[PDB]
């Protein structure tokens, strides 16, 4: 079989069945801070510093990291 | 405090402070009087 299924390269592994040589054609199948409720800093006078700049906040469970990834 | 408030990196610093040693910014000498003695007035 060519493993050239989209879901090919994720973390989750599915169970599905096929009759053809490409993955693709295979059935959908069934598998077998919260990164969108905007995680703190924290759940992951202040100053943030970056490069010859510095900003001043409070804390750092108040600073968002969107879906939870730092640059 | 420079590496505090913005990026920095490191310096090997090695410039004296002898010379704001009270004793060199005092040892040396200045005029305290000028004492006169004229054959007139």
């Amino acid at each position: 079989e060519n493993s050239n299924s989209a879901s090919e390269g994720s973390t989750i592994n599915y169970t599905t069945i096929n009759y053809y040589k490409d993955a693709y054609a295979a059935s959908a199948g069934r598998q077998d801070a919260p990164p969108l409720k905007s995680p703190s800093a924290e759940a992951c006078v202040a100053q943030l510093t970056i490069g010859n700049s510095t900003i001043t906040t409070q804390e750092a469970a108040n600073i968002v990291i969107a879906y939870g990834e730092w640059p | 405090s420079d590496k505090n408030l913005i990026e920095t990196r490191c310096v090997l610093n090695h410039h004296s402070t002898q010379e704001t040693a009270i004793g060199n910014f005092f040892s040396r000498a200045g005029l305290v009087s000028i004492i006169t003695m004229p054959t007139t007035g």
